[PDB]
């Protein structure tokens, strides 16, 4: 089902490897900084990367504009006491310190202006005490969330405190995940968007939800995000401002279903789903509920309104319906042009210098 | 600054035995030499080092020169090739600060990227062009040594293309050939290169500058704006 | 378990038309994953290479690289050493293959431009790579077209041969005519070891059967203070001992055959060698037998110069022969590397000042070419010295008397580095008797600047020089002495009268008016 040209079409759209290699050492100076500054030696706990970069849903951004990578900061302070302010302007100090002039604080986070990528780190606490913050502690000082891997690149990762990184000379035991009873009803506090009160997030259940769901979707559930945000990127024009962002990668997690075989039977059974299940709320001029996968009680679409639920449908159908005569054509090079329709020009059609010393 | 830094060369051939010696004797007294090679004759031609020293390892003898320049001197060796094989041996290597590149070898630069350093280095790199017409000299303060960004500066420079015309065999009853350097030119992209060194110690950062050599005898300087 | 890459690898060899294999992979202690399978060709056979070849494909890994060799079976396969190969031996180990494993990196002229490309850096490719590159070896070697017109005549490789040990020795074009009528004779010869030197020795002087001078050889000053003892023997050969197609000679047999074929007698030379020890009383013996020859640089030009070999010394035995390495340090052998224009490379150089700058330039002038220096200013002694001990065809001089006047006025080129106006004075008032050229370097005020004068006068001029005029860290030395070297050779190249100011710049730049 011309898979070698969706492949290319993949390959195309994924970050460049410049931008790769500067988040990655930019995220492990960044940990070793703060673990080395006196002034907040006790107060850190942990530095981990979260964000579609690390559950690999990223797109390329069209120009030169630089990728936006998520950091979170763990510390052990008590919500209880201090506000978010304070708290957020304990790591005033260490910015202006060691990223002079290339610093600025907006919303709930900051943002540090790299060389090809800009960092976005938030500044959370741990709600728990006793031995259930040791063992939390335990389980975020791991190897298992202190890595800069993508979700692709290690397809062995396990939210398990005794997992390590399985390195063969070519190509040993798989852990599993670890009990839901240890990890699974404590969550994390951050500030909110005018910091005035702490609201609760666990990204780790959502990595961990997303690591599962491309293991049951043979590796597709990944790509079929991306695809999906690069053909909502070309459709600007007809399409509404919201969804965008992990409502839509939460969107395309529940369309699907388990066992993908390719990826055009994938879309097509995608888009099928999601016209099937919100009907009757479209005909109604509603929104759904959906539960996050860390939190139960919030609601991911809590934000959206009704009109952009609607106008996202019709564009759903319309791509639906273009999907759909396109897998069943059994010419090769009209069913890359109709893809081509969606998704655009990047979807294919079927130097080393010389230094002495 | 420098003064009070563990410095590193990788690489003790033409560029990294003049580098060596000029930081000696400009004040920079920690140093540690790499390499596994032998000393012959025809690297006389362009080197610091003398007939006495045929035949010995070259980080040994550019070690013992050193030694032999300032009563405040002290420099060590190593004889192996990076990376090393023996933990002991990298722990050494972790004790350094600054760490320089001057072999024009890209599996270098691949072994520097795949390195574990365990904390925040100063990464230089160095290098000449064909015939010595140019420089290119790289920066980066971080725990990891970036290989894409320097390959991918080094092939945006507008640099001379290689021509095996000029390129004379080592010798009679051989068959390799050797790049064409004369040892003021050698000479002259050393200074520069101290003085490049000097500049980023003092201040640290990301930076990739391109230098060239005019007929006329003026050298002249492309920076990269990031 | 056998990992996925080695069975794409092994479906790779399986699926080519003229490749085939059996066995599967196996890993050995030394962590060595090999594979058998056989080669076949596409050109007639030889003697020397059968059409169906058995090798062993072996990889592993040192320290981050990984090394993909192909070697010959120790049973089925080539036992011949042919051109850009190793020595093919096979020794008494659990190892199923030899040590004769191809050198495919090299480029002959058979092998196509187009064909060779560029090494890939996945395993697979880099495999398929190695496959197709030892395909045509193969079918080059059986060919016996490795070495073509063109080529560079690289020697055999000699088994055993010691890393450490080197032979110097100084051959040059005008001493053929003297060896060409010497053909088939013996003598005796003398060594010295270089002082301070690990493992390194040379040759010094030729003599005949009675122990009378023939031919001796100029050294460096250096060099030449050195004690010479008789523990060689030399003996002409009409060409290259190599045994077919590119085998050197492994045991006293071998070498006995080549001599036969040449038209000599081993052991006959051998009984001569032990008589006339015995006759000389003065003689001890012999532990060195140097074997010389013609030798060419490229296939299809004609021999002008030749080459010495020597192994540490019978003939009929079958132990192994130990070889020592030999190095020609002729003066157009010295700097393949990049030297200077003929035109500076033939003057007398007189250098008043053995300073920062003036030590830098003439340490600058010898490594380039310039033998011929005269070191006017002890400063000029240590100078000299440290320049005669640099490289081995050295010639330095260290220094009112009419004779000396005259020595001085023996000289081509003259350099001023001392920064002082009496000198100046003092050039300008001394008779030189014939014309010279005239150049002037220093240095300003906290290095920032040189001045730069030359001319091409029978007296120096000081007045200009003055007018123009008017008008520190190791490196900004080193800067300066480079510049004025290049400012050096560009006068010599163009004589005349050229004045220029250099400064340095706070980047890194240096600007010229
Ligand atoms: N509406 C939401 N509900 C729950 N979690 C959310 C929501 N929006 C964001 N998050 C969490 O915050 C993280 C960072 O949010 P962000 O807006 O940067 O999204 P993103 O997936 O990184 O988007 P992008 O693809 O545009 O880079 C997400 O990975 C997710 O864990
Ligand atoms: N950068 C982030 N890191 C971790 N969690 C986040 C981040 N941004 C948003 N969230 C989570 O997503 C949920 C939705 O947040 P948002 O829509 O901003 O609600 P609010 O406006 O009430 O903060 C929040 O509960 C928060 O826990
Ligand atoms: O210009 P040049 O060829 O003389 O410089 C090469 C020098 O670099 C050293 N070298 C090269 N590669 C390595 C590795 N991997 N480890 C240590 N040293 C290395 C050469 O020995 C030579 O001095
Ligand atoms: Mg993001
Ligand atoms: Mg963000």
């Amino acid at each position: 089902e011309l898979q070698p040209q969706f492949n290319e079409f993949l390959a195309n759209i994924r970050p460049t490897d410049t931008q790769k290699e500067d988040w990655k050492s930019g995220a492990r100076t960044l940990r070793e900084r703060l673990k080395n500054f006196e002034p907040l030696k006790e107060i850190v706990v942990s530095t981990f990367l979260q964000g579609s970069i690390r559950r690999s849903t990223a797109i390329r951004p069209l120009g030169d504009k630089r990728p936006d990578v998520d950091i979170v900061v763990v510390t052990n302070l008590d919500h209880t006491r201090m506000s978010p302010t304070d708290a957020m302007d304990l790591f005033i100090p260490f910015l202006e310190k060691y990223y002079p002039g290339k610093w600025e604080t907006q919303g709930r986070s900051f943002g540090i202006t790299l060389s090809y990528v800009e960092l976005d780190l938030v500044i959370t606490a741990i709600p728990e005490s006793g031995a259930e913050k040791s063992h939390l502690e335990q389980l975020y000082k791991s190897e298992s969330v202190l890595t800069v891997n993508s979700l692709e690149e290690q397809t062995d990762w396990r939210l398990n405190k005794s997992w390590t990184p399985n390195t063969g000379w070519l190509s040993s035991a798989q852990v599993e995940d670890a009990p839901a009873s240890e990890w699974k009803a404590h969550p994390l506090v951050l500030p909110d968007r005018e910091k005035n009160e702490w609201g609760r997030t666990h990204p780790l259940a959502q990595i961990r939800w997303t690591a599962e769901k491309n293991r049951l979707c043979n590796g597709h559930y990944i790509n079929l995000v991306r695809a999906v945000k690069w053909w909502r990127q070309q459709n600007s024009e007809d399409l509404p401002k919201y969804p965008k962002g992990y409502p839509l990668e939460h969107l395309i997690g529940n369309a699907l279903d388990n066992g993908t075989t390719s990826m055009a039977q994938g879309l097509v059974q995608l888009m099928d789903t999601f016209l099937s299940r919100w009907a009757a709320i479209y005909n109604q001029k509603s929104k759904p509920w959906l539960s996050d996968h860390g939190v139960a009680e919030h609601d991911v679409m809590a934000r959206l309104t009704a009109e952009d639920f609607c106008s996202f449908y019709e564009g759903i159908a319309s791509a639906a319906e273009i999907a759909r005569n396109a897998l069943a054509s059994e010419e090769p090079q009209e069913s890359a042009q109709l893809w081509r329709q969606l998704f655009g020009s990047k979807f294919p059609l079927p130097q080393k210098t010389g230094r002495f010393a | 600054d420098i003064r009070s830094k563990k410095v590193l060369i990788i690489g003790a051939g033409s560029l990294g035995s003049m580098i060596a010696e000029n930081l000696m004797r400009i004040g920079v007294v920690s140093q540690g030499i790499l390499d596994a090679d032998l000393l012959q004759t025809g690297n006389l031609s362009r080197h610091a080092l003398t007939m006495t020293s045929v035949g010995h390892n070259k980080a040994a003898a550019l070690v013992e020169h050193l030694n032999r320049i300032l009563p405040d001197a002290s420099a060590r060796s190593f004889s192996c090739a990076f990376p090393p094989e023996s933990e002991v041996a990298k722990n050494s290597l972790r004790q350094y600060d600054v760490i320089i590149d001057c072999t024009g070898d890209d599996g270098v630069l691949k072994s520097l990227a795949a390195f574990d350093w365990k904390s925040e280095k100063i990464f230089i790199s160095l290098a000449m062009t064909w015939r010595a017409e140019g420089l290119f000299a790289f920066a980066a303060s971080e725990t990891s040594f970036p290989v894409t960004d320097a390959s991918s500066r080094f092939n945006a420079s507008a640099s001379p293309e290689i021509d095996m015309d000029e390129a004379r065999i080592e010798g009679i009853g051989a068959w390799h050939p050797v790049f064409p350097a004369r040892a003021d030119d050698v000479q002259l992209w050393a200074a520069v290169g101290t003085k490049f060194i000097c500049r980023v110690v003092s201040a640290p950062g990301r930076i990739y500058e391109y230098f060239k050599q005019m007929p006329d005898g003026t050298v002249e300087k492309e920076p990269h704006e990031y």
